[PDB]
RNA sequence: AGUGUGGAGAUCGAAGAUGAUUAGAAACCAUUGUAGUCCACACUGCAAACGAUGACACCCAUGAAUUGGGGAU
RNA sequence: GAUCUGGUUGAUUCUGCCAGUAGUCAUAUGCUUGUUUCAAGGACUUAGCCAUGCAUGCCUCAGAAUCACUGCAGCAGGAAUCUGCGCAUGGCUCAUUAAAUCAGACGUAAUCUGCCGCAAAAAUCUUGCGGCCGCAAAAUUGGAUAACUUGGCGAAACGCCAAGCUAAUACAUGAACCAACCGGGUGUUCUCCACGUGAGACGCCCAGCGAAUGAAUGACAGUAAAACCAAUGCCUUGCAGUAACACCCAGCAGUGUUGACUCAAUUCAUUCCGUGCGAAAGCCGGCUUGUUCCGGCGUCUUUUGACGAACAACUGCCCUAUCAGCUGGUGAUGGCCGUGUAGUGGACUGCCAUGGCGUUGACGGGAGCGGGGGAUUAGGGUUCGAUUCCGGAGAGGGAGCCUGAGAAAUAGCUACCACUUCUACGGAGGGCAGCAGGCGCGCAAAUUGCCCAAUGUCAAAACAAAACGAUGAGGCAGCGAAAAGAAAUAGAGUUGUUUGUCAUUUCAAUGGGGGAUAUUUAAACCCAUCCAAUAUCGAGUAACAAUUGGAGGACAAGUCUGGUGCCAGCACCCGCGGUAAUUCCAGCUCCAAAAGCGUAUAUUAAUGCUGUUGCUGUUAAAGGGUUCGUAGUUGAACUGUGGGCUGUGCAGGGCCCUUGCAGCCCGUGAAAAGAAACAAGAAACACGGGAGUGGGUCGCAUGUCAUGCAUGCCAGGGGGCGUCCGUGAUUUUUACUGUGACUAAAGAAGCGUGACUAAAGCAGUCAUUUGACUUGAAUUAGAAAG
RNA sequence: GGAAGUCGGCAAAAUAGAUGCGUAAGUUCGCAAGAAGCAUUGGCUCUGAGGGCAAA
């Protein structure tokens, strides 16, 4: 079937490499995953030694973590809204790794108030910041002295949509993992994304 | 995945004759490497001629009447390598596998005390899941918190009985050591000097007690002592000293026209 | 198929099929031994290009190499052993000045001979093929046999021979048995 | 080896210049042999520079070592 | 020698013609004669293109010459 | 053994081929063959085609018997059938194949890995009783489904339904407490203390291995003193002194590994949905016979190391230019983000950018499986390698695949295309480049044998006992003048006819062979042993009878005798035959090799006729018409006499010079130190997490809530070292040569060794013994690259 | 069915636009050549690429 080897390249002079063997199981390639945005589907695949690699044919969830404050959380995907390779792959919602993605930001949006008391819809089920005990407000400003946020991420935050960066394969774990875009990686693609806009 | 080992592709040292047969028994997996082994049919029955054939020798072993390292293995075509310690209980046997001077295997017979102890070259050390530190020898243990000071190419004394560490014994300059593998196999001698190359094989400068000067790699010697004279074990017959090649046959010739 | 028995060829031919010289001194030699065929000195004469051979290759090389020494050694006792090369001469350039009628010499048609256990030389032949002459208690049957210099004192008629300790042979059995007959 | 062609981006060509021994002949010959090495942005190597490379693993279907040292 | 395009065309002269000689004799020999031969420009690159002897370097006996450049009387 | 000879002339000296000559485990073919030993043996042609049979299965004390099996009287064997494992090995063939394969040398820190070695494992609310609760606890788990039975279908089909049983170590499920340590997040929770970086309980939310994403570790090692403030430890009521740490642990890791790591491991955040994780809810023994008896097994997950797999490539590897350009739409060379993969990668998608290769021969074509190795050779070489060991590839041809640790498997599957086989015409099959054996094809290659006795492989398996696992792998025999080794076909005399010959005449001996008390052998068969041990057959034309080529030369050996007459023939070549043939067809004789000897065709030597060693070019073949000229090859010198001393040499012409000895800032300068010369293998720094507790150079302090059961107990300096880091030379390599490492056997050398010798083999040997030899199994060489 | 019709393919049929690939003998080297051949093409909804002008 589909292979990875190197007998159909044509050599570095020109010629051509006249095969005298039969294809092997050993060099074998496997068709693509094409994930897509849905409703979470699987299917495993019984890779070389036993092993097992999902193959996620559509994933909606996952694992988006906030590095600056090393944490992570588990949100839902809303958009996909920009790939390298090209913009057909935004246009079919394929979810592949280091595409820029929109989650949802209500999940940060609480931890943040939760671990430093700062409530960002405030100043514009939810967390209350004044029904904390008094011992949890000095542990609050022991946090807050050392801390502070991007103007870009809060922004985000406060619209209820962060845009993030995918950092884990889905055709080979069968997850979307992903992290947010910070500091100038933020600034490079909200850049590129006003431009498809004008 | 290959189960078979023609005679001719066997070791040399196995001393099977080329007329014999065709095939030669397949060492298993296990704790020697196949090229540095020793298989247990080939040991009782080319060696100690109590199987005299291969029939016999399968109703020796699968009875475990043959120990390895004070566990009876039912398997002829078990490693059971150098360092190895062989007793068979009903003959009392109590041998050690050794190198000699030609670079065969040699079963160099123990005592009570002795045979409860085995040397190990330490190959690796890795941190295992619970932050335990965990040495890798050249037999394939694992020991599970061996001395602090160990480190790779030192030797430890194991207790096969007691399944315990008794001392530790460091690769320096000055030690003794036996060579395990190449053109000096056999031989023992005292580290004057290691060359590192780092990314390449490091090279061991060796003197023997005659003080005759002899290199190997770093990988194929092995610690068995602090000095030339203390060693941490018993050591075959021409205790690691190469003889000329012309001496040791006039010497046979003498040997041989004083019996006669 | 599978088999790795070793064979090889122990003489060869010569350049030249026909000289009148070298046919004439084979036949002398043919004749002198009492041998079959030209084959058996054309053997000796692939032995003998061996060991000068051998010694000439030594001889090129240092006094003091070891492998020199090692070879030259050994080829030096095996001729005295077999009694090609005299004890008295031990340098390595005597083995280069060997002979055929050396090598001839030693075979045990010839010890045989000269030592009396046979009136001739193709007596001698017979006697050995036909289970008569023991080397140290052990019948040999071989005519190119050669004989050590320890080995040439034991030299004898065998035990199970009838020149010997043996019971009588055919013409006598036979004979024996007529006169059972008879009577 | 020297730098032999630096037309690619971030790869260089470099050259093994040996003499071969002919036995029968006793005599000696000329060859060479043509290298895709990467170059890191850290060297800025011209061509005829004489260069150290290390082997790593393939970096693409000819490249198998890298720059490490530009003399 | 041959080719192309212009010139030139004295002489000699493949081809051709005629006269001889011969068994035959558009062979040798006579008398002619075209192309050529001469030139300009463009081709060709086929010689017993030979010293039948590649190039560069070193050493190398004798007597009489010869060409060119020096130096001395 | 570093060897030549015959043919050009009337003769001569050359060049030069032709012909001779020796080998070839090198094939065929002819003629011939007593004995024994060791052997190759349908590669060549047709990777042509194949009738038939047989080649891979496996059970112990230890997974599952109600055979309606058997014996015995429950017990023990047990058909079958589930279950587990193997069948990716071995065998075969060499078609493919030149940045391929392969060899030596390296990688994988770019990966996968069942078996096997040594390890590790504290996640999990289960069960039974009464009314979610209560109470207890050697967890007494649940559905299937074969074999079987019943009814069957089908011409058949290593074809099939349907219904009734019934198990597993099959499948599913599921175990609280016992039972630890350790962390993170919290409560408008209480108790204090001060008037919050307070402290302490308590609550509840999570804290297992493996996996995913994200942060943090995964050390340091190129500077000294005071202040002040805030907090915090102490001292006492201002900093000596002071591992760290607000109890319950006063040392329960401040310290993984490498040349290098984004690695090992650890912690924190969030996640894992079958696509993970039982104590098999397993089995068998002992005893002593145990709600804690003690073994032997078996199994899940995690882990690393052995056995492997896969990938990459440092050097090498035939002929051809009447093959010079090759690659790049639609990957060519690179880059970027992905994807795929077990992994790396133009392996692949998108997007970029013009690269990459070649006269040091690219590209194309032709012949080839590649090694180890074989033949032949003074040396250099030349040739061969289908074939035993290793590596690759394939199973009529292509392609695709499933299962599995591992297959792009073919005595697996699927489909096409060739061929095929059966049929009751509807259907159903096939794959000898396994073994034996056909049929073709050719110049050319064996038995449809016996056996697992050995050598191995697989397995659920020692052997034995009702009770013998398979195996065309392999061994054994048959066939077998491929090849190799040893060896017969007579020996001693008498007499006559120096010897010798011949005719006699003896005399023993021994095989071939015929047998055996037997021995061998899995059994046979060979061999060996013997022909009485009381008791064992046999040569005289020793008919038990040697052949194949020759006698002009090369080339050993007939002016012999008949035939024949440029005919028949012969003759490698030169030649012979036209009537007194040294050559033909015969007889006799002689020659050469010999159980062998011819012939054909290759290949090596001969052949310095391919010339690197080592060819030739005025006239024998062969300097280009001449100049320029790139590759390419080749290329002038020069950094440079070390001195002194003492002895000692047919030394020689105080001097020079031999050999040895001891000196030399060993040119001049400058004086241990400095200076000068050197010294990157140097110097200058600085690291206890640097040296097996920081290298040379019994009581008494600590402190004592400490296994503090510990620490100091020379002081100081100065040096000299080990390691490891940093920083500095207006930095030296390579070929050659000398050593050393690394590097399968078989083969080739070689040491030893009376297998009766030998080709062999790695054995054996020696006392006579319940065993020695602490038996041996030496050593080499083997391109190139590293 | 396919020139068998007919003096004879007369007449008819046939072919075809654009774009990509590809293209022989012969040759005065210009050609032959649209040689011969293959493939693509619509409608929709998108996405790229190819510019001006002003502004310190
Ligand atoms: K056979
Ligand atoms: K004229
Ligand atoms: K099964
Ligand atoms: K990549
Ligand atoms: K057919
Ligand atoms: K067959
Ligand atoms: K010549
Ligand atoms: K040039
Ligand atoms: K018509
Ligand atoms: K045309
Ligand atoms: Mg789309
Ligand atoms: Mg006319
Ligand atoms: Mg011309
Ligand atoms: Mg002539
Ligand atoms: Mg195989
Ligand atoms: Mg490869
Ligand atoms: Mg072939
Ligand atoms: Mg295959
Ligand atoms: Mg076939
Ligand atoms: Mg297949
Ligand atoms: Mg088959
Ligand atoms: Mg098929
Ligand atoms: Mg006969
Ligand atoms: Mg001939
Ligand atoms: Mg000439
Ligand atoms: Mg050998
Ligand atoms: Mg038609
Ligand atoms: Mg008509
Ligand atoms: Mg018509
Ligand atoms: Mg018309
Ligand atoms: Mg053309
Ligand atoms: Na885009
Ligand atoms: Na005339
Ligand atoms: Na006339
Ligand atoms: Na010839
Ligand atoms: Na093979
Ligand atoms: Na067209």
């Amino acid at each position: 079937g589909i292979v990875r080897s190197r007998l159909h390249k044509r050599k570095i002079t020109g010629g051509k490499t006249k095969i005298h063997r039969k294809r092997m199981k050993a060099e074998l390639g496997r068709l693509p995953a094409n994930t897509r945005l849905g409703a979470r589907r699987v299917s495993p695949v019984r890779a070389r030694g036993g092993n097992f690699k999902i193959r996620a044919l559509r994933l909606d969830t996952g694992n988006f973590a906030w590095a600056s404050e090393a944490i992570a959380h588990r949100v839902r995907l809303l958009d996909v809204v920009y790939n390298a390779t090209s913009n057909e792959l935004v246009r079919t919602k394929t979810l592949v790794k280091n595409c820029i993605v929109a989650v949802d930001a209500a999940p940060f949006k609480r931890w943040y108030a939760k671990h430093y008391g700062i409530d960002l819809d405030a100043d514009k089920d939810k967390y209350d910041v004044n029904k904390a005990s008094p011992k949890l407000q000095r542990e609050w400003t022991r946090r807050r002295r050392n801390h502070r946020v991007e103007k870009a991420i809060a922004d985000q935050l406060r619209e209820g949509r962060v845009l993030a960066r995918i950092t884990s394969r889905p055709g080979q774990s069968g997850r979307a993992d992903g992290i947010l875009l910070e500091g100038a990686e933020l600034q490079f693609y909200l850049k590129r994304l006003e431009k498809k806009k004008k | 995945a290959k189960k078979h080992l023609k005679r001719l592709y066997a070791p040399k040292d196995w001393m099977l004759s080329k007329l014999t047969g065709v095939f030669a028994p397949r060492p298993r997996p296990g704790p020697h490497k196949l090229r540095e082994c020793l298989p247990l049919l080939v040991i009782i029955r080319n060696r100690l001629k109590y199987a005299l054939n291969a029939r016999e020798g399968e109703m020796i072993l699968r009875q475990g009447l043959v120990h390895v390292d004070n566990h009876p293995r039912r398997d002829g075509k078990y490693p059971a390598g150098f360092m190895d310690v062989v007793e068979i209980p009903k003959t009392g046997d109590r041998f050690r596998l050794m190198y000699d001077v030609k670079g065969r295997f040699a079963l160099v017979n123990l005592s009570e005390a002795e045979a409860q102890i085995k040397l190990m070259k330490v190959v690796n050390l890795y941190t295992a899941t619970g932050r335990v530190p965990v040495a890798v020898t050249h037999d394939g243990h694992r020991i599970r918190y061996p001395d602090p000071h160990t480190s790779i190419g030192d030797t430890i004394v194991y207790n096969v009985k007691e399944k315990k560490c008794v001392d530790l014994i460091k690769n320096r300059q000055g030690k003794a050591v036996i060579v395990t593998g190449g053109a000096n196999r056999g031989r023992i001698g005292e580290i004057v000097k290691v060359e590192c190359h780092p990314g390449a094989f490091n090279i061991a400068h060796l003197k023997d007690a005659s003080g005759a000067e002899f290199a190997t790699r770093a990988a194929n010697i092995f610690v068995i002592g602090k000095d030339l004279n203390n060693l941490q074990v018993t050591v075959p017959k021409q205790q690691g000293l190469r003889m000329n090649v012309i001496q040791e046959r006039e010497e046979r010739l003498i040997a041989a026209e004083a019996r006669k | 198929m599978r088999n790795y028995n070793n064979f090889n060829r122990v003489w060869k031919a010569p350049r030249r099929p026909f000289e009148k010289e070298r046919l004439d001194r084979e036949m002398k030699l043919c004749g002198q031994y009492g041998l079959r065929c030209k084959r058996e000195i054309w053997r000796v004469n692939m032995t003998l290009s061996k060991m000068r051979r051998t010694a000439r290759l030594l001889l090129t090389l240092p006094e003091n190499h070891p492998r020199r020494l090692l070879e030259g050694s050994a080829i030096m006792r095996r001729c005295h052993e077999y009694g090609f090369l005299d004890e008295e001469k031990d340098k390595l350039d005597y083995v280069l000045s060997l002979t055929v009628p050396d090598i001839l010499e030693r075979r045990l048609q010839t010890i045989v001979f000269k030592a009396g256990l046979a009136k001739s030389v193709h007596h001698a032949r017979v006697l050995i093929q036909q289970r008569h002459i023991a080397v140290a208690k052990q019948i040999v049957t071989i005519p190119s046999f050669i004989v050590r210099v320890s080995s040439e004192r034991h030299i004898a008629f065998a035990d199970a021979s009838p020149f010997g300790n043996g019971r009588t042979g055919r013409v006598k059995r036979v004979r024996a048995k007529a006169a059972k007959r008879h009577a | 080896g020297v730098v032999h062609s630096t037309k690619m981006h971030r790869t260089i060509i470099i050259r093994r210049n040996y003499l071969h021994f002919i036995k029968k002949y006793q005599r000696y010959q000329k060859r060479h042999k043509s290298l895709a090495v990467h170059c890191s942005p850290a060297f800025d190597p011209k061509q005829g520079d004489e260069v150290v490379i290390g082997q790593c693993r393939p970096l693409s279907k000819t490249i198998r070592y890298n720059v490490l040292e530009v003399v």
